[PDB]
């Protein structure tokens, strides 16, 4: 759960 | 001892003590989360 730009994260 | 009637009663043993040390360590987690993900998420990421 971080960096909402990345889908899997 | 099982002391006799007249025997010049001698002294007996006494328990020897041992000490065990519990070092009391710590366990830590530090998850990083983006501030914008926390603001525009429909899920409460802080309580998750």
């Amino acid at each position: 759960a971080l960096n909402s730009a990345v889908a899997a994260e | 001892g099982w002391a006799s009637e007249t025997a010049a009663l001698s002294e007996t043993a006494t328990p020897q003590i041992d000490r065990i040390t519990i070092p009391l360590h710590e366990l830590a987690a530090m998850p990083k989360a983006s501030q914008r993900l926390l603001d525009d998420s429909a899920f409460d990421i802080e309580t998750w």
